């Protein structure tokens, strides 16, 4: 978001790795595939923002997971990787794509021109995922809307008699 | 002096001009003169361009005496040997000579299986590499390398590896 890139590159990277795995990849092929996911073009997020918003916001992910399969296939065919794809000065992902802020074109401190992590990889995310099984509402408003359904019969009659919420 | 066997004399002993590579390909004197001069013999040497470039090939071809060894011709035929024998000797204007270097069995013969197999495998590896990228070349060579593994491979799966 903050560097002007859509988050579907994470779909592209996650699907490249998992699909290469299903297809039998070894370590060298999987690193090659991952590096191609990162050197690849990363779509802007223009289509999620007024006044240019549109139905590509609904299919960008499908197009990213599709591209993951194609890159895994290219790795399984024997394509060589790009090992410094993130860190290569001037030409790498960090310098070219992760080093500036798009709201004001500022250059990040050198210390933040790289991916940071608060934990390794395990099974944490699936355990903690959010399902939309309730009200058609933005997630930050779900608990407020469910509080108001309980409070509704208590303020049902006194609707006109409300002064402050 | 090239001491050889009866079949070579009959099939690839040619004096005089050689028109195309097929002539040179089937001319014992050519295939003896070129290695005598350049320590080697590859397909490039059967080129009219290379031929003309060095007139020493024909100077030596004209100095080449072909002689049949009765033994060589007999052992060419005997089922305990199947020799394919050629002895070469080089003489100098001052009367001196090399020895006679006799090689009775070519590298691809059963009697030299030990030394030939390294060369057969390198030749397979080169030819694979004109058609498949390196990792596929490695899978193919590795599978063909292990007798027991290759033997247990289904034919359809072997042919899978060789497609495109």
């Amino acid at each position: 978001n903050r560097v002007g890139l859509d988050h579907v590159l994470l779909v592209k990277v996650a699907s490249t790795a998992v699909c290469a795995k299903l297809m039998g990849a070894d370590r060298e092929q999987l690193l090659a595939a991952l590096s191609h996911a990162f050197v690849d073009g990363q779509a802007l997020r223009t289509y999620r923002h007024a006044p240019n918003a549109g139905s590509r916001k609904s299919w960008a992910a499908g197009d990213a997971t599709s591209r993951g399969v194609r890159l895994a296939d290219i790795a399984l065919r024997g394509e060589m990787g790009i090992p410094g794809v993130l860190s290569a000065p001037q030409w790498g992902f960090y310098d070219v794509l992760f080093s500036h802020t798009s709201k004001d074109l500022a250059t990040k401190p050198e210390d933040k021109r790289r991916f940071s992590f608060p934990q390794g990889y395990g099974s944490y995310v699936m355990e903690n995922v959010l399902f939309k099984i309730s009200f058609p509402a933005e997630f930050h408003a779900q608990t407020a809307a469910e509080a108001a359904v309980r409070l509704h019969p208590l303020v049902k009659d006194r609707l006109q008699r409300i002064s402050r919420i | 002096v090239i001491t050889t066997h009866e079949s070579a004399i009959r099939i690839i002993s040619k004096v005089g001009p050689l028109a195309n590579p097929a002539d040179r390909d089937h001319c014992l004197q050519y295939m003896t003169a070129v290695p005598l001069i350049f320590g080697d013999l590859v397909a490039e040497h059967y080129e009219d361009a290379f031929h003309a470039a060095h007139p020493l090939i024909d100077r030596l071809r004209e100095k080449m005496e072909i002689v049949e060894e009765p033994r060589y011709s007999r052992e060419y035929l005997e089922a305990d040997k199947r020799s394919i024998a050629n002895a070469v000797e080089v003489f100098f204007d001052d009367g001196s000579s090399t020895g006679q270097v006799a090689v009775e069995y070519p590298l691809g013969h059963r009697r030299r299986r030990a030394e030939g197999i390294p060369l057969l495998q390198e030749k397979f590896k080169a030819n694979l590499a004109t058609r498949f990228p390196p990792q596929r070349c490695q899978r193919i060579f590795d599978l063909c390398s292990h007798q027991a593994s290759l033997e247990a491979t289904p034919v359809n799966r072997f042919m899978d590896l060789l497609a495109i």
